[PDB]
RNA sequence: GGAUGACCCCAGGCGGUAGGGGAGCGUUCCCGAUGCCGAUGAAGGCCGACCCGCGAGGGCGGCUGGAGGUAAGGGAAGUGC
RNA sequence: GUGGAGCCUGGGAGUGAGGGCGCGAGCGAUAACGUCCGCGUCCGAGCGCGGGAACAACCGAGACCGCCAGCUAAGGCCCCC
RNA sequence: CGUGAGGGAAAGGUGAAAAGAACCCCGGGAGGGGAGUGAAAUAGAGCCUGAAACCGUGGGCUUACAAGCAGUCACGGCCCCGAGGGGUUGUGGCGUGCCUAUUGAAGCAUGAGCCGGCGACUCACGGUCGUGGGCGAGCUUAAGCCGUUGAGGCGGAGGC
């Protein structure tokens, strides 16, 4: 018996092009240029997921620093302060505290200085 | 010469962008004082054959 | 209500008729006529035919009034191309594409 | 009146009423679990070092789900290396009932 | 494929 | 919980007296004010920093022999179009450009980095025209 | 590509045409060219060990008997060639056409009767085969055809 | 652990070219089939932000289409660009 | 010393253009991103990740998947960062 | 096409039935718009289904101080669907196409305009391991012959 291509290749090509919606020029119309685009698209997603974890922790650290210097110490002093104090509130929360509950952040500064 | 050639195919964006100057100016038209039909200024009116307020040719 | 006409298989290059059609889209049937009569373009003659045909359709078939007609929609599609041989030097044959057009004009009624 | 609780190796600020998704707890739906408190705030400040002794946060387990599907794709050029993996992170939905202290 | 136009001779790079 | 992203706040104008300050160690601080990195709600993708007015830029100070030896360059894009202008000259002609140039090179490159530079008003001499904004004098 | 109708002429020169190189248009890279590893007439048969065919035959009948679906009949009473005569007999022996029957008998007349029933495969004892015993639900044999079956698995 | 994949627990391994090995998906065709799905809509097409699967894929729903299609379990290859 | 250790029989291979570096030599000129051996390493196949402005083989370190959590490595903590 | 020997294509499908669109309107015609036939007319003869590249009309978001393998991650705005989702992308982060050949390529080394379809590890007989079964000091038949008409059996020559 003969098994001609028939229906198979079109369906595989359509799977790519649907994932490729939004791309520029042929990168969303040509199956070849979509597939190439997605190779890079998939590796960027893997890499930037790892990087997002670093991106946000950077933002928190910068935000913690500015709230810290208002009370006259720098991030590196505050963080070593909380280490001796036993305080384990993390940077994602220290930053939301720094912005939303400054009265609570201010006490954390005092525990940091006092515990040196 | 050494037969110059295009190096890449021109994208639909660059092609149509070159045509951004290709639209037609609609013809300049004014009403004829005698028959009120619209026609280009400074020509004998092809509908009534009037120019400068007088008959000038048969139509 | 809308009246449409379609001139299929006009032997003219789609890109060329479009220039003339772009002059009249959204214009009223009266301005569209004067504009077409003094357009210095082969494509003017074909558009005018389709325009007057669509206007006849409006009045005659669809109970619309001539005084209130405007060109609500118009567009030129590409039809099957006539392929012809153009001889060049050194024994080579080039294929001229004598392109073809499907001209469409849709008139509506500009009430008020 | 909020509490900073720790569950699933991560830290969250929570208030009575707040719906929150965390890592998968081993706990039947509609059950109740207590969360460890690291800081209390609002009408009074209590700073765990690290955990506040008396405190806890009472949570209702609405359900257990699987998140939207992330496509984990890998590509090494000029080496015919290609990997497609579909991932869904299992989670647990909680309703913050009250903040004991 | 009617007539095969022979290609120009290269520049002598000797 | 998602990280807090502030809504648009009206910016605070500040005023620095550069008389006697070291060019580079001041530019650092103006840069940071312009990025707004003194604010606990700092956000990297929006212009949310301060407006920074500087006076007495003519009286900026520099160490070593930099007055004679520091060279600013502009390349015109024409052959031989490299111009070299030394510090002495640049103070004697467009003194505000000394501090302008130093900070601009301590700002990000790109669309947002360029907007931040727009929010810096350096003047030679002790006066500035922004009295309408009532700037808040700073000590740095 | 050797059995195809085209000529063996190289279609254009090997070099300097600016085109890919080819030989004749019979090559399987061309539309209308030959087929690279297409079928050719094959003999799919093979000699299965006789003892495998004797054990299988016995075993197929054994399966039916262990189900209580094997039924030996001494003879077919009214069946003289007519289909209505076999149905009549069928109902008497409990065969009501809700089960596939393999009627195994050397009676030329009885096989004519039961030929056309969509629920009866008809067969002579010499043709007893396991594929037909297994594709049917019940088995029915002469005492004459059963004697013949006993020979073959001896 | 229980009793020989029935699932649970604990621990460890899991970058990868040439290449070895293992498990699967889908295509055409045969048995299953004198059956079963089918104009209250076959195959094919076009959408889907839904369901299952690590994936290849499979469902289901809407539109289009207008007459075929074919299960569990197996069999054979002109089987995937 | 229980390790993707070892040994034996057998099925399937691919490879038989290497390259940088450290050290020991020859050749070279106590030249070469030079050449030819030895010991080791990495790239090859880790053009995946951090650092080194950028950069296969230098320093850090062997990426099963997810996390808007924590500790470090080399290198860093005036601003770009 | 070739002087010639010779080479050598492309091109199938309305509908159950022509009922294959009288007649009227614009038009030189072509083509269309009504009317009519049909279950269906984007089945209208350039006719089943009608994919993709490719061209166009309309709508939503967006873009004229901006540095780019075109994506990805984050936030914000606008539009849509109705503690959420879809579309778009302004700013910020990161980021050297695919294949091939190579010690080493984004590589200024090869190939590819783009899309659809054709397109490359097979068959036969022998061998050598492995494996699922049958039989076991034994195992097995070939050509034929009888039967069947998708029925199987006989045949011991011969081979190991
Ligand atoms: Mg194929
Ligand atoms: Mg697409
Ligand atoms: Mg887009
Ligand atoms: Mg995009
Ligand atoms: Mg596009
Ligand atoms: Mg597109
Ligand atoms: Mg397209
Ligand atoms: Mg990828
Ligand atoms: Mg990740
Ligand atoms: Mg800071
Ligand atoms: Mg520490
Ligand atoms: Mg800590
Ligand atoms: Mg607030
Ligand atoms: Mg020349
Ligand atoms: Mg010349
Ligand atoms: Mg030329
Ligand atoms: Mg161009
Ligand atoms: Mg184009
Ligand atoms: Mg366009
Ligand atoms: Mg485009
Ligand atoms: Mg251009
Ligand atoms: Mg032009
Ligand atoms: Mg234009
Ligand atoms: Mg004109
Ligand atoms: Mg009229
Ligand atoms: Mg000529
Ligand atoms: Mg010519
Ligand atoms: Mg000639
Ligand atoms: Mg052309
Ligand atoms: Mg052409
Ligand atoms: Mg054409
Ligand atoms: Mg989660
Ligand atoms: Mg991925
Ligand atoms: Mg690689
Ligand atoms: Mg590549
Ligand atoms: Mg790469
Ligand atoms: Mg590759
Ligand atoms: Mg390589
Ligand atoms: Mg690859
Ligand atoms: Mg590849
Ligand atoms: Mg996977
Ligand atoms: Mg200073
Ligand atoms: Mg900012
Ligand atoms: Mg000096
Ligand atoms: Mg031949
Ligand atoms: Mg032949
Ligand atoms: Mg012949
Ligand atoms: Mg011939
Ligand atoms: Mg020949
Ligand atoms: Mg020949
Ligand atoms: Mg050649
Ligand atoms: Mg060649
Ligand atoms: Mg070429
Ligand atoms: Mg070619
Ligand atoms: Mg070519
Ligand atoms: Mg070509
Ligand atoms: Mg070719
Ligand atoms: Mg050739
Ligand atoms: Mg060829
Ligand atoms: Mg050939
Ligand atoms: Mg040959
Ligand atoms: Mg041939
Ligand atoms: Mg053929
Ligand atoms: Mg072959
Ligand atoms: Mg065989
Ligand atoms: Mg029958
Ligand atoms: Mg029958
Ligand atoms: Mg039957
Ligand atoms: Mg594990
Ligand atoms: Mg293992
Ligand atoms: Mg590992
Ligand atoms: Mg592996
Ligand atoms: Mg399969
Ligand atoms: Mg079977
Ligand atoms: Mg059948
Ligand atoms: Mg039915
Ligand atoms: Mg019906
Ligand atoms: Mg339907
Ligand atoms: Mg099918
Ligand atoms: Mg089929
Ligand atoms: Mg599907
Ligand atoms: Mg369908
Ligand atoms: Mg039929
Ligand atoms: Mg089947
Ligand atoms: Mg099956
Ligand atoms: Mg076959
Ligand atoms: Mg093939
Ligand atoms: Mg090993
Ligand atoms: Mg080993
Ligand atoms: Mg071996
Ligand atoms: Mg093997
Ligand atoms: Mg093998
Ligand atoms: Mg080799
Ligand atoms: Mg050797
Ligand atoms: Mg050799
Ligand atoms: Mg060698
Ligand atoms: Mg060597
Ligand atoms: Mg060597
Ligand atoms: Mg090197
Ligand atoms: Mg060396
Ligand atoms: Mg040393
Ligand atoms: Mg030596
Ligand atoms: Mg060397
Ligand atoms: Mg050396
Ligand atoms: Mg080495
Ligand atoms: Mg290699
Ligand atoms: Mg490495
Ligand atoms: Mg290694
Ligand atoms: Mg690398
Ligand atoms: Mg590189
Ligand atoms: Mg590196
Ligand atoms: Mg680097
Ligand atoms: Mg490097
Ligand atoms: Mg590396
Ligand atoms: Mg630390
Ligand atoms: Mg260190
Ligand atoms: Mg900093
Ligand atoms: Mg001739
Ligand atoms: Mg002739
Ligand atoms: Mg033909
Ligand atoms: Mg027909
Ligand atoms: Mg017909
Ligand atoms: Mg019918
Ligand atoms: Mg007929
Ligand atoms: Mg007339
Ligand atoms: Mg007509
Ligand atoms: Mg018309
Ligand atoms: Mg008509
Ligand atoms: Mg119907
Ligand atoms: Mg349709
Ligand atoms: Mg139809
Ligand atoms: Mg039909
Ligand atoms: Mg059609
Ligand atoms: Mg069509
Ligand atoms: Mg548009
Ligand atoms: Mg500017
Ligand atoms: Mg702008
Ligand atoms: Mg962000
Ligand atoms: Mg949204
Ligand atoms: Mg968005
Ligand atoms: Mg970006
Ligand atoms: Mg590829
Ligand atoms: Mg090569
Ligand atoms: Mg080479
Ligand atoms: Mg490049
Ligand atoms: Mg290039
Ligand atoms: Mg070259
Ligand atoms: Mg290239
Ligand atoms: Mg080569
Ligand atoms: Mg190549
Ligand atoms: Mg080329
Ligand atoms: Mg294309
Ligand atoms: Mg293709
Ligand atoms: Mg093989
Ligand atoms: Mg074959
Ligand atoms: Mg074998
Ligand atoms: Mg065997
Ligand atoms: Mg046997
Ligand atoms: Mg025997
Ligand atoms: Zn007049």
């Amino acid at each position: 018996p003969r098994a001609k291509t028939g229906v198979v290749r079109r369906r595989k090509h359509k799977k790519i092009l649907k994932l490729a919606k939004g791309y520029w020029g042929l990168r969303s119309k040509s199956f070849r240029k979509a597939r190439e685009t997605l190779f890079a698209a998939g590796n960027y997603a893997y890499a930037h997921r790892k990087r997002r974890k670093r991106d946000f922790r950077r933002l928190w650290i910068v935000r913690i620093n500015a709230a810290c210097r208002q009370h006259g110490l720098n991030y590196s002093t505050f963080i070593h302060g909380l280490k001796k104090a036993g305080i384990e509130v993390d940077r994602k929360n220290l930053a939301d505290l720094a912005v939303r509950e400054p009265q609570v952040f201010a006490e954390l500064v005092e525990r940091a200085k006092a515990a040196q | 010469a050494k037969h110059p050639v295009p190096k890449k195919k021109t994208s639909k964006a660059r092609r149509d962008a070159r045509r951004s100057h290709h639209a037609l100016t609609p013809p300049t038209l004014v009403p004829c004082p005698e028959c009120k039909a619209m026609k280009p200024p400074h020509t004998v009116c092809p509908e009534c054959g009037y120019y400068a307020g007088r008959k000038v040719l048969e139509v | 209500m809308e009246a449409k006409a379609i001139a299929r298989y006009v032997r003219i290059s789609p890109r060329k008729v479009r220039l003339v059609v772009d002059l009249i889209r959204g214009k009223s049937l009266e301005e569209a006529r004067n504009i077409l009569r003094y357009t210095n373009k082969r494509g003017a003659y074909f558009v005018a035919k389709v325009l007057e045909s669509a206007a006849a359709n409006a009045v005659n078939n669809h109970d619309m009034l001539e005084d209130r007609l405007y060109v609500k929609a118009a567009y030129v599609d590409e039809g099957p191309a006539l392929k012809r041989v153009l001889p060049r030097a050194r024994g080579r044959a080039d294929i001229i594409k004598k392109r073809t057009s499907h001209i469409t004009v849709i008139l509506g009624e500009k009430h008020g | 009146m909020f509490a900073i609780v720790k569950t699933g190796g991560k830290q969250y600020r929570v208030e009575p009423g707040l719906k929150l998704r965390v890592e998968k707890l081993d706990a039947e739906p509609g059950a109740t679990v207590e969360l460890p408190v690291l800081l209390l705030g609002g009408e009074k400040t209590v700073v765990g070092t690290p955990v506040v002794e008396g405190a806890s946060v009472v949570a209702e387990v609405l359900g257990h789900g699987r998140g939207k599907k992330i496509l984990v794709s890998k590509f090494k050029a000029k080496v015919q290396y290609r990997r497609k993996k579909g991932h869904r992170q299992p989670y647990t939905e909680l309703l913050i009932k009250e903040i004991r202290g | 494929p009617t007539y095969i136009p022979r290609p120009r001779p290269p520049h002598p790079r000797l | 919980m998602k990280t807090y992203v502030p809504k648009q706040v009206e910016p605070r104008w500040v005023l620095i007296d550069a008389e006697g300050k070291t060019l580079g160690r001041l530019a650092t601080k103006i840069a940071t004010l312009l990025r707004g990195k003194h604010r606990p709600d700092w956000t990297p993708n929006v212009a949310m920093g301060d407006f920074v007015v500087v006076v007495n830029a003519d009286k900026i100070r520099v160490t070593g022999k930099k007055l004679e030896q520091k060279i600013y360059t502009r390349y015109s894009g024409y052959p031989g179009g490299l111009k070299k202008i030394p510090l002495e000259k640049m103070l004697a002609t467009h003194p505000e450009r000394v501090l302008e140039h130093a900070v601009k090179g301590m700002l990000p490159k790109g669309p947002l980095g360029r907007r931040l530079f727009k929010r810096l008003k350096v003047y030679a001499g002790p006066d500035h025209p922004h009295q309408a904004q009532r700037p808040e004098k700073l000590e740095v | 590509r050797g059995e195809v109708a085209y000529s063996g002429r190289k279609i254009w020169p090997q070099k300097h045409t600016g085109r890919a190189r080819h030989g004749d248009i019979g090559a399987p890279i061309f539309v209308g060219g030959g087929v690279v590893f297409g079928p050719k007439p094959r003999d799919y048969s093979y000699t299965l060990p006789k003892k495998v065919r004797k054990k299988g035959l016995a075993m197929a009948v054994a399966d039916r008997a262990r189900e209580g679906k094997l039924l030996l009949v001494e003879a077919f009473a009214g069946v003289n060639g007519k289909t209505k005569e076999f149905l009549a007999w069928a109902k008497e022996a409990g065969l009501d056409g809700s089960e596939s029957v393999l009627l195994v008998t050397g009676n030329e007349l009885v096989r004519r009767a039961a030929r056309n029933l969509p629920w009866v495969v008809t067969l002579a004892p010499e043709g007893l085969n396991v594929y037909d015993i297994v594709r049917t639900e019940r088995l029915v044999m002469d005492l004459d055809a059963w004697e013949v079956f006993q020979n073959r698995i001896g």
